[PDB]
């Protein structure tokens, strides 16, 4: 989806294999705020939210707590105490076409900065003057959505990047989304120090 | 895609009297998108009225536009010496943004006399192989006045360059000089050249002439 | 301070393409819009086009639609206009104008203006002026106030700065605007009013100036 209408998916009731997505050797950027990524399979939470969208390579810096710009102020904001991960990689093969791809947009004009995890799809004409717009474009009445010029011959600076943000929410619920548990071989007829499931 | 005829063509009033410019559009426009600008001689224009009825910032309180439906107005409710400039109306509607012709305001002064003057050629020029005669008019009012050329009592309509200086500040008149350029072949075959003026402050044209061979 | 600072005067030849720029300073340039207009000498203003700083959308008039481009750079806050397929009918002063905006909502009319760049189109080569004596005729005036002055012919390109007495005596003089002729060279004349009693008893020398050829000359008349 576009960054201004990012898509959320709620993941629950399943055994997440976090350390396998860690070592894909595919993701250019992998960060984890508040949770160390080497200990992901032993801390388990109630719900995990996944948010996916597409931005350009120079704006990936903005997808982080405490950052400001155009993406972090009008499109997608993360709180100060975000606990989760941000994963991004370069998808110039799928999201750009010779001459450009004109199906990915981003909001450019807004009255005020977005609150954390707020999604807006309103397309009313932005009033940049004190003049009522009455829905007809012109001077001081601009359309708020600007397209991306995704051209395959750019640098990596303007090259498209796909971003997935995982939000590990913990409410006071018995934490259904837990990771895998290694189960060693079974040995018999020796004084052993067993630990069965419980 | 929009016709903005501006009235009046020129404005001629003394410092203190009141003026009413107007911009007339040949189709409807909305008052929120018409602006009046002022340009003083030689400088960049400065915005005066935006929204057809709202003043700008820094403009005096005397200035005030009106801005009706499609037929817009501009009332200057007292004229200073600062006030003489050119004024334009622009429209911001989606069609090609157009300007008016622009109205010029001049100070009403007394009808002065355009003293006809002449200057013969010079040997410095007649060493270069050329010819040029200039007939001068100075300190007259109003601007409108015409100079004609005589060459052995005949006109010359091609190769007549006329220029006029902008209105002065101290006396507030105009002074225009017209130059008539020839070849030293031409000036070597003809003798007598003449010019005259037509203006309101006088009754008949007055002649300042000269004849070749006598500097 | 709220201002636009524009580039310098340019001289180009027909068929080439010209590029002019103006840099914004003193306000939030990232939300405003910039319009470009032009003006001949003493003629009406003509609207060239306009552009939005943020999105970059542009609009041009029908006359200039196929031979102008408007661009901008947010990094240095600069606006550019390129005009191509030149003609001799494009010698004029160009202005860029924008409204004063600060980051939230902003003004409803083009309040800020540049100082304008002068663009000359001529295939004539850069030359230098010549100064000629407007003879005061011995009896052109009865002892009232008489005319005497200077011709200046064949100078290109503009401008030429004139004076008398090293600039000292300035009372009563009229320096005429330049005139563009067939030969491509401009021509202005400067005149003074002094009686015939002066011409034989008062002294005057004429001063002319042109720096692109460093020209300082004096002509007794």
């Amino acid at each position: 989806a576009s960054v201004y209408a990012w898509n959320r998916k709620r993941i629950s009731n399943c055994v997440a294999d976090y350390s396998v997505l860690y070592n894909s050797a595919s993701f250019s950027t992998f960060k984890c705020y508040g949770v160390s990524p080497t200990k992901l399979n032993d801390l388990c939470f109630t719900n995990v939210y996944a948010d996916s969208f597409v931005i350009r390579g120079d704006e990936v810096r903005q997808i982080a707590p405490g950052q400001t710009g155009k993406i972090a102020d009008y499109n997608y904001k993360l709180p100060d105490d975000f606990t989760g991960c941000v994963i991004a990689w370069n998808s110039n093969n799928l999201d750009s076409k010779v001459g450009g791809n004109y199906n990915y947009l981003y909001r450019l004009f807004r009255k005020s900065n977005l609150k954390p995890f707020e999604r807006d799809i309103s397309t009313e004409i932005y009033q940049a003057g004190s003049t009522p717009c009455n829905g007809v474009e012109g001077f001081n009445c601009y359309f708020p959505l600007q397209s991306y010029g995704f051209q395959p011959t750019n640098g990596v600076g303007y090259q498209p990047y796909r971003v997935v943000v995982l939000s590990f929410e913990l409410l006071h619920a018995p934490a259904t989304v837990c990771g895998p548990k290694k189960s060693t071989n079974l040995v018999k007829n020796k004084c052993v120090n067993f630990n069965f499931n419980g | 895609e929009i016709v903005l005829t501006q009235s009046p063509g020129t404005l001629s009033l003394s410092p203190g009297e009141r003026a009413t410019l107007s911009c007339r559009a040949s189709q409807s426009v909305r008052s929120s998108y018409l602006g009046w600008y002022q340009q003083k001689p030689g400088q960049a224009p400065r915005l005066l009225i935006y929204g057809a009825s709202s003043r700008a910032t820094g403009i005096p309180d005397r200035f005030s536009g009106s801005g009706s439906g499609t037929d817009f107005t501009l009332t200057i409710s007292r004229l200073e010496s600062e006030d003489f400039a050119v004024y334009y109306c622009q429209q911001y509607d989606n069609s090609p943004w157009t300007f008016g012709q622009g109205t010029k305001v001049e100070i009403k002064r007394t009808v002065a006399a355009p003293s006809v003057f002449i200057f013969p050629p010079s040997d410095e020029q007649l060493k270069s192989g050329t010819a040029s005669v200039v007939c001068l008019l100075n300190n007259f009012y109003p601007r409108e006045a015409k100079v004609q050329w005589k060459v052995d009592n005949a006109l010359q309509s091609g190769n007549s360059q006329e220029s006029v200086t902008e209105q002065d500040s101290k006396d507030s008149t105009y002074s225009l000089s017209s130059t008539l350029t020839l070849s030293k072949a031409d000036y070597e075959k003809h003798k007598v050249y003449a010019c005259e003026v037509t203006h309101q402050g006088l009754s008949s044209p007055v002649t300042k002439s000269f004849n070749r061979g006598e500097c | 301070q709220m201002q636009l600072v524009q580039s310098g005067p340019e001289v180009k030849k027909p068929g080439t393409s010209v590029k002019v720029s103006c840099k914004a300073s003193g306000f939030t340039f990232s939300s405003s819009a910039v319009q470009w207009v032009r003006q001949a000498r003493g003629q009406h203003l003509e609207w060239i086009g306009w552009i939005v700083v943020g999105s970059g959308n542009t609009n041009y008039a029908q006359k200039f639609q196929e031979r102008v481009t408007l661009t901008r750079d947010m990094s240095t806050r600069t606006a550019y206009m390129e005009l191509s397929s030149l003609r001799s009918e494009d010698t004029a002063v160009y202005y860029c104008a924008a409204p004063n905006c600060n980051s939230t909502t902003c003004h409803d009319g083009f309040d800020i203006w540049g100082q304008g760049t002068v663009v000359t189109v001529s295939s004539a080569s850069t030359k230098g002026p010549s100064v000629f004596p407007l003879a005061p005729s011995s009896k052109s005036t009865s002892g009232g106030t008489a005319a005497l002055g200077c011709l200046v012919k064949d100078y290109f390109p503009e401008p030429v700065t004139v004076s008398w007495n090293s600039g000292a005596l300035t009372s009563g003089v009229h320096t005429f605007p330049a005139v563009l002729q067939s030969s491509g060279l401009y021509s202005l004349s400067s005149v003074v009013t002094v009686p015939s009693s002066s011409l034989g008893t008062q002294t005057y020398i004429c001063n002319v100036n042109h720096k692109p050829s460093n020209t300082k000359v004096d002509k007794k008349v």
